[PDB]
């Protein structure tokens, strides 16, 4: 695997990626 | 955090699961 | 608004529209 | 849950809220 | 609802997202 | 217009219901 | 170019990236 | 209409245009 | 057609578009 | 990781975020 | 290949990689 | 390349199917 820049709606896509089933939490800061 | 981080800088997908369920 | 059959990466898209700077969890065992 | 709402059957952005922090 | 920062493709998205079966239009200036 | 606004500015999803069918 | 299946989301991406700065419509009743 | 064309059926980037302003 | 401006995700998802079941390579310098 | 169906367009998303820099081959002939 | 093994299959981020030029 | 092209200029879909197999 490489090194990501993962912008807004990009960023969902692969965490949903990563996680899959298991889900996830999206928190940004602020 | 991981929102900002890969958005300002970079991230990898080891650190992304992180925030999985 | 309508109603959506929203699947997949396409319903954490819409979770990402809908919620953005709050955040969101995605947790599809629930 | 979510899957069941808004992939098996229909959804509308409103139920969607539901799940935002 | 939350305001959206929305340029390109994503804006298409969002209104595909919005209105569903209803339909849209996508009509940019220039 | 819309396109515009959304991305040099911000927009909200009610605006965007001002171009459904 | 190829013959795809394109569906839901997919197809409005399709008439943005085809259409462009022309806009286009999409009307799934007519 | 295009989802009878695009989706149930298989059409062209050609056929797309039609859908264009 | 009209020309593109496409950066990232935004790129392969139009080379799949383009090429479909004749499949793609995506080749970045560096 | 988790194991995912991964279909079409979100294949293609999928070996972006994987292989990045590297770049990638999609070829469902193969 | 890489549809049968990820598509009608199911396959791991790993699995993805093989592919990676 | 194409992947800059693209990118830091423009670019037609008829330059990317250079890119198809
Ligand atoms: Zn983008
Ligand atoms: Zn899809």
């Amino acid at each position: 695997f490489v090194n990501q820049h993962l912008c807004g709606s990009h960023l969902v896509e692969a965490l949903y990626l990563v996680c899959g089933e298991r889900g996830f939490f999206y928190t940004p800061k602020a | 955090g991981i929102v900002e981080q890969c958005c300002t800088s970079i991230c990898s997908l080891y650190q992304l699961e992180n925030y999985c369920n």
